[PDB]
């Protein structure tokens, strides 16, 4: 798993020296922005509900066919499957913040991502909704620093979806 | 691989859950103490060479024979490995030590450590005895630095103890 | 002024802890590098010895042996390594050495035949797993030799060598253990024809867990 | 490797004898049903992505744990992986239904499957489960064709039950 | 062993590909043509023993001075071989028409043949006019297809002998 | 490019052998079956137009909403395009017909398919209605082995798109 | 690579256009020719060794100096490949000949044949020799044989001739 | 490697001390043998061809299965192998003799070889005739040379016989 830590711990074993002032530096860095990371999460651990509902929705919002009979967003099992799939990523994102790393994201969320979705016919554009209409809400929550940690997870994933 | 953080973010997935209130504020105070583990950390690293010759030099004393013909230290090629050998233990153990958990260690240092040194006919006593003196010498350091604000380090000297210590019982 | 010296106890000495192992020279390697200006006799080495390292150390008939990839060599054109290319992207190889043994086996034992090492760890075996079905068998044994350490060391101009059994850098654990299954007696070799066909002498059950044993 | 036509040359050869008439016939006939053999693999390589589809949304609908937090289809990473596998599968047995022989498929796929399942914590149970789910779709499809001649398949269709069964059964 | 439906799925198995419409192709021409290779098998088989005494004959009109004593020919136990060895050449050939593909001459007969021929001193000529002899029989027992398949497999040894 | 006679040769050539029985078999399994190959390809390239309306129109049905302004299949210039690509999808399908393999679809349109789609935001779904509604009609101009192999390729797509 | 067929596709594709009807008359005669143009490659492959073995004979009876020490084909070494390289050449042109197209043969073995052999010391004349020596032998076979459908077979062995032709020119 | 010197070497290495004089002069006679010793080797190498040649004949005079369809000597294939492996075996020995020592042949040659020929089937007791059938031609050559000066070469004789027995031992 891709945190700060692992990484500087990771390149000084490759070369095969001990950790340096080089790396420790970096991991200083880490540990200096944690504080804000932490807050971030702590606000988007306790909101995770309320964001969620609003997604969810917003999507049928966004794809009204989706809540049409035949269709995919249509009978409460994939509405319930959606509802649990988006408050995964936002799960992750809450690790993520919390790890100081992309990791959780890319080992669970991301690698591997496609062919799921293209094997299930999931559209990646839903989860984007979800996922923007969600950033908008959280540019109220936080505020300063803590917000721009945030955000930067948050799109990675939009990245990473698109 | 994994470290302290990265860990327990592992627990709570199986659980499928956020993070515990409670959770997070280990990882909170962990945070505080980095500070501490760094310097703790950059102490090893900053002596390294010494560490290791030094127990060597104890070791040496201690069992004559390694360094006897016919011994396992004996002659220089063989020295060298075991010279070697011993920085590498150090090596990953601070790596551990900044990581905040064993495994890193664990997977890439310790595991069939043990046996590889049966399969050459090392003793595997001997070795274990080489990383306690290193052990002893390295809290040397962390534990009496010079210019570092004074404080309690006793959590992280213990932590690194415990360190050493797997791999101790893990070789022998 | 003593100048007690004395027998000692155990009196391994050096060579008794290898034939122990019974590596009999295998984990010593003499690296073999060829040059712009070479006599053919230095080329007969070179293609002698790749065979070997890349091969089981099965025997290779004159019909098995690839005429065109050896021309080239004498020519120039043909880096070493793409010669060792060119072998296993071979017929002889797939057909043997690769369609009897599961997919795991031929990833442990191209990781064996281009590289001492054997796997440190499940996820980079998983890693190659993962490019079967992602991308044509060709690719995958293309992408070892395009790997970073099979450029580091006898990247260009050089045969592979059997490196495993002495320490490279990074050795996730079971180093020596997994090669010492990995590498029979020296005149043992693996067999493209044998009897319970070919498995994984490494146990999948392990490669995390426990350092495997095997017969030797 | 094999085939219907090498193998029965194999066993021939080691007897040390020509072609037994009888055995000819055998392979006399199997030419005769070829058009037949080949439709049967065409089915399946068309339907393929679907097969695979299909089998998926009824092995989850009844093992919900597998891809649920602490399972082992979860999380995406491995799901990935569970879907890659079946395919797998699929292919050889596909392959082995033309060659009229069971063995490229246990050779290259299911010699030492197992034992990789259980390493990994893979429930054997599971994969096994699967294959069947697999088997009876495409069966589905090699069985109710569009466009061909009408005739009699069975014999087709039991061998290549029996494919899939071998993998299962060694898997399991 | 190399036979056309072997060859097809190893090279599908490589790409990491299922058997699509170009390989099938394939095989269908291996089965429509087995039809003429199966007739050709059957006359063979049928006339095998005719076919080796004519030839192991021949080859000593050929080579008087084999037959003369102190020389390979001579004395009936390197009679018994030569036929045994003439045996086996065609006895592989059927093989390789039923199969349909060289495979079964390849792995028997060819790899190696070299060494062994050198190692017992053996003139692969001899060999050599055995069959060319044996084709010209078989260029009356047989017609159209099933003699041109004869033929290619017969001289394929011719090649590789030479 | 990936035909029938193109791999014999280079399976041939890398193991710098001659072309021996076992591929000529092959290549002859080719070109028997060209001439219901050909067939088809006449009859495809005769109703094309007819059929690509058809298509095009289809997806509309099928998906009304692309039609609603704000989407994609809103606008002429995009109709233009979704009819452009499926002419494409057709010419190679013709292609991969005459020349006997799957070449011609591979290279062109297989290989990459994925991230154009993904960077452009082109939902496989579409296509594969154009092509099935594509099948359907097929289904009627032919028959027989012509008709077969239609199907094969024009399916072969559909697996590569899904 | 690329053949016949393949070739005609590209050329359409860079129009954009699907294929013309007369193009594809082209394509259709091609096909029932198919039959005749196996035959020959046949004939060839049937032959190969024989081929060879002459055309050399005839090479080395002309050019004696090649055989003589400070010529080109001495000593046993040179001459090997000397009549491996011949060997080479008449393969491709098979290919070719399969094909019903030059450019596997000038891809894969003609381009930049020459200028090797300049910087060798190889004399180019000789080798294009020997081509042809090959070329009119093999006609020989392809164009007299046996057991085979009498008919006429010129077309194919014309274009024969301008491989052969292609070789000799590009070397020389 | 090892050999007879290096071997006295060692030894003396582990009892920690300078060589014995009584040693030295172990390898000073050693020594003097030199030139017979050589010899030795030199017909070997020199007849190598036929000793095997040779061995190979009465091997297969004798055991007539292994060269029938079933045995391990059939076909061709195995024939090869059959044949490459007793030289290789001489091969080493030949080393051995000139080395004065069995290590080398031991090590390279003999380690593992037991375990190989089980797993590929082949009868153990026939490789070992095999071994012996060529010492017996070798001595033949060894003790009955042309153009060398006349004297005793027992010693040698023997010491080459015993490599053989090793070899014969080890396999079987
Ligand atoms: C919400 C925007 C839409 C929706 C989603 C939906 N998803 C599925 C099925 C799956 N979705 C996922 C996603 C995840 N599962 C995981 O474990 C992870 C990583 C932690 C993710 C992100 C997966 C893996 C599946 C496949 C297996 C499964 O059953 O979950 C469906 C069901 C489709 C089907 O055919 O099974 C649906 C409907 N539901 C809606 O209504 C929106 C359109
Ligand atoms: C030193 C404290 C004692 C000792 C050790 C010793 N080791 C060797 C040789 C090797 N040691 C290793 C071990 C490692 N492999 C790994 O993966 C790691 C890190 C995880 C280690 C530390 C290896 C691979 C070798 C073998 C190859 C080599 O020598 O480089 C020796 C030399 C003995 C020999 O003949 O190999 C020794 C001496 N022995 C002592 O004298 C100390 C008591
Ligand atoms: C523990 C064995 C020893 C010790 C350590 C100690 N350090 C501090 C405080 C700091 N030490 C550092 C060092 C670093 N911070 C970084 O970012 C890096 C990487 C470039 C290093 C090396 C820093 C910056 C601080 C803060 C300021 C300071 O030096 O005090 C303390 C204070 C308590 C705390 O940090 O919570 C202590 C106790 N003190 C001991 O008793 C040992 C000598
Ligand atoms: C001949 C007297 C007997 C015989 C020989 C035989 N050997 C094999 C197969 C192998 N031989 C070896 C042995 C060695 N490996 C080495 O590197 C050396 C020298 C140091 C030796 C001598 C090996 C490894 C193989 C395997 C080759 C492969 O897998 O391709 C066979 C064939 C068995 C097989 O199936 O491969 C045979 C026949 N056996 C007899 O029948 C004779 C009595
Ligand atoms: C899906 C039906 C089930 C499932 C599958 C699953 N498999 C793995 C991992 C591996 N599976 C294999 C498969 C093969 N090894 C071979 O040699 C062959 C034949 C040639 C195959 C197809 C292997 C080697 C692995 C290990 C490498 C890898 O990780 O892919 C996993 C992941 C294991 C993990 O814990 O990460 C999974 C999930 N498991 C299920 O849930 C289904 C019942
Ligand atoms: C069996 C599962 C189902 C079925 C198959 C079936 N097919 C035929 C006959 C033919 N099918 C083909 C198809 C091909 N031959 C080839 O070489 C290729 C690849 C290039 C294909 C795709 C052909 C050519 C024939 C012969 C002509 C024809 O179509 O009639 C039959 C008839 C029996 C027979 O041919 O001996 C059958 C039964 N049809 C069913 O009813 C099953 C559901
Ligand atoms: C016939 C043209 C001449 C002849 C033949 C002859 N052959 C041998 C010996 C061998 N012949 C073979 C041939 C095969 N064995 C196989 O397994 C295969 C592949 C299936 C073949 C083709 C072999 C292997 C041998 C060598 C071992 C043996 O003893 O048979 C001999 C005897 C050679 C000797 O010196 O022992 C002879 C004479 N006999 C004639 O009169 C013709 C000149
Ligand atoms: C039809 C169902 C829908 C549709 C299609 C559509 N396509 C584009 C853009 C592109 N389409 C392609 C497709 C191809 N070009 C090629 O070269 C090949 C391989 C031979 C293919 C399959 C490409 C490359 C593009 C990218 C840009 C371009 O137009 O060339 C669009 C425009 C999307 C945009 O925002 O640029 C559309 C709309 N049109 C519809 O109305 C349907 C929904
Ligand atoms: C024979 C007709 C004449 C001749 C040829 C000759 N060639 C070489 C050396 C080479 N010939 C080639 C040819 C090829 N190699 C390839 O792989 C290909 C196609 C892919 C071709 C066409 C090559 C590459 C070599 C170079 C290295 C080699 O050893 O082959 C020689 C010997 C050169 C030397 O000095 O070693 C010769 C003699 N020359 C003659 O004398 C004939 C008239
Ligand atoms: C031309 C150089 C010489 C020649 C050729 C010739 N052949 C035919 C007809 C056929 N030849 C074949 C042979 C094959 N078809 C295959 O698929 C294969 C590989 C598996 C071969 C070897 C076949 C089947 C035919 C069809 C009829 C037949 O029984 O031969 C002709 C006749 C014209 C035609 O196309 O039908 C000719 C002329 N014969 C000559 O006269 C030339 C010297
Ligand atoms: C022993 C099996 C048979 C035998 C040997 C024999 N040799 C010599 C003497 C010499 N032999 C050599 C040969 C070599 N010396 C070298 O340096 C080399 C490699 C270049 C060789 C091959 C030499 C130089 C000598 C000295 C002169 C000579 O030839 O006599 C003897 C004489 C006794 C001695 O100790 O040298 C003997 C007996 N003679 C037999 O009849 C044995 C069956």
């Amino acid at each position: 798993m891709k945190t700060v830590i692992t990484e500087v711990i990771a390149s000084a074993d490759s070369q095969g020296r001990f950790l340096n002032n080089t790396e420790l530096q970096a991991a200083n860095g880490r540990f200096q922005r944690a504080t804000a990371s932490m807050e971030a999460a702590r606000a988007l651990t306790s909101n995770a509900d309320s964001l969620v509902k609003g997604a969810v929705q917003e999507v049928y919002n966004k794809f009204p066919y989706l809540t049409q009979p035949g269709q995919m967003g249509y009978g409460d099992t994939n509405q319930a499957k959606c509802a649990r799939d988006i408050s995964h990523y936002l799960r992750f994102i809450t690790y993520s913040l919390v790890a100081g790393g992309t990791g959780p994201l890319d080992d669970y969320i991301v690698a591997g991502l496609r062919e799921v979705n293209r094997t299930f016919n999931l559209s990646p554009s839903w989860y984007i909704e979800a996922l923007k209409h969600i950033k908008g809400k959280v540019g109220s929550q936080l505020s300063g620093q803590p917000l721009t940690e945030a955000n930067a997870y948050i799109d990675y994933c939009i990245n990473a979806l698109s | 691989m994994q470290d302290a953080f990265t860990k327990a973010i592992v627990a709570a997935d199986l659980r499928g859950s956020f993070l515990s209130e409670q959770e997070l504020n280990q990882l909170t105070n962990l945070v505080k103490e980095s500070n501490k583990r760094l310097d703790a950390v950059n102490a090893i690293t900053g002596n390294a060479a010494e560490i290791i010759s030094d127990a060597a030099h104890k070791l040496f004393a201690e069992q004559t024979d390694l360094i006897r013909p016919g011994g396992n230290a004996y002659p220089n090629r063989r020295m060298a490995a075991c010279l070697r050998d011993m920085e590498i233990i150090l090596r990953y153990v601070s790596y551990a030590l900044l990581a905040g958990d064993a495994s890193v260690l664990e997977d890439r240092c310790l595991n069939g450590l043990k046996e590889t040194y049966v399969a050459l006919g090392t003793p595997t006593r001997s070795v274990a005895r080489a990383v306690q003196l290193m052990k002893e010498t390295a809290i040397g350091y962390v534990n009496s630095p010079s210019g570092v604000t004074r404080g309690d380090c006793s959590a992280l000297v213990n932590e690194a103890a415990t360190y050493f210590d797997k791999a101790a019982a893990s070789i022998a | 002024y003593s100048a007690f010296v004395r027998p000692a106890d155990q009196a391994t000495a050096d060579g008794a802890a290898q034939t122990k192992l019974g590596i009999t020279a295998i984990a010593p390697d003499q690296g073999v590098e060829l040059r712009p200006n070479f006599t053919e006799a230095d080329v007969i080495t070179v293609i002698r010895a790749a065979y070997k390292q890349l091969f089981g150390n099965t025997y290779i008939l004159e019909s098995e042996r690839v005429i065109q990839a050896e021309s080239l060599l004498r020519n120039g054109s043909i880096s070493v390594r793409e010669f060792i290319r060119i072998l296993a992207k071979s017929d002889l190889y797939k057909e043997r050495f690769f369609r009897c043994t599961s997919n795991n086996r031929f990833i442990e034992l191209n990781l064996k035949h281009l590289l001492g090492r054997a796997p440190y760890n499940q996820g980079e075996i998983a890693e190659h797993l993962d490019r079967y079905c992602q991308s044509g068998y060709d690719a995958e044994i293309d992408s070892y030799i395009d790997s970073d350490e099979y450029r580091r060391v006898f990247g260009e101009n050089t045969v592979p060598y059997f490196r495993g059994f002495k320490y490279q850098v990074g050795q996730s654990a079971a180093a020596f253990e997994r090669m010492r299954a990995l590498y029979s007696g020296d005149a043992g070799s693996d067999t493209d024809r044998n009897q319970n066909g070919q498995r994984t002498e490494l146990t999948s059950g392990l490669a995390d867990p426990a350092q495997p044993v095997r017969a030797r």
